[PDB]
């Protein structure tokens, strides 16, 4: 794997991430390939890489949502490699985050989780936790389990659980 | 010269991949994917960020205009 340095996101999407199409070449990375990322304390992710018009190409560009998964903050190092094997999931356990859903009342399935992941083949990981905008509110949910493990692609077909009780805030 | 290389994911899991000069009109595309066992009018082709139905696309654009150039991973996803 190689080494870049983490900057803002120009795709506010939690599952992109963004190289220079030079840096892209150098890696033989293929716009919209799953790539494994590794930033601190053993912590993984599983996005998608796509061009960006940037110069630099010493640096990644990722949202605050994949920082966060990854455990690393504007400035930081992390790893990329390809992700070549990420197979569609039959099954994935995602449950929200209790702060976040105190006032909330619609169906989450409904309202987040299925616009969410309509038709954007998502690649998810176990242990991921991100942001979802559905109406005038923001959810965030934590991959409790997928199947295959630890990640998959979300595919029209991969059965979407979050029947349970809102994880506490660690 | 221009060449736009198109990676499609059919449902099972499996890469088509395939190099197209990119002045080629879509109906090219779509007739490659029918070649494949994934016929326009049962299957859609889908490019994602943006989330778009690439088969709903003028058929007569070339990959060039709808911007399907210089690499895109796309996805076939039965129509139901």
């Amino acid at each position: 794997p190689n080494r870049l340095i983490v900057d803002e996101a120009i795709n506010e999407d939690n599952s992109v991430v963004s190289l220079s199409q030079p840096k892209m070449d150098e890696l033989q990375l293929f716009r919209g390939d799953t790539v494994l990322l590794k930033g601190k304390k053993r912590r993984e992710a599983v996005c998608i890489v796509l061009s960006d018009d940037t110069c630099s190409d010493e640096k990644i560009r990722m949202n605050r949502v994949v920082r966060n998964n990854l455990r690393v903050r504007l400035g930081d190092v992390i790893s990329i490699q390809p992700c070549p094997d990420v197979k569609y999931g039959k099954r994935i356990h995602v449950l929200p985050i209790d702060d976040t859903v105190e006032g909330i009342t619609g169906n989450l399935f409904e309202v987040y989780l299925k616009p969410y992941f309509l038709e954007a083949y998502r690649p998810i990981r176990k242990g991921d936790i991100f942001l979802v905008r559905g109406g005038m509110r923001a959810v965030e949910f934590k991959v409790v389990e997928t199947d295959p493990s630890p990640y998959c692609i979300v595919a029209p077909d991969t059965v979407i659980h979050c029947e349970g009780e809102p994880i506490k805030r660690e | 010269e221009p060449v736009s290389k198109l990676r499609i994911r059919t449902p099972s899991g499996e890469f088509l991949e395939r190099r197209f000069l990119a002045s080629n009109k879509l109906q090219i595309v779509f007739d490659f994917v029918a070649s494949k066992g994934f016929p326009w009018d049962e299957y859609k082709l889908l490019s994602t960020f943006p989330r778009r139905d690439v088969t709903q696309l003028d058929p007569n654009k070339s990959l060039l205009e709808v911007k399907l150039f210089p690499q895109e991973t796309l996805f076939l996803e039965a129509k139901e």
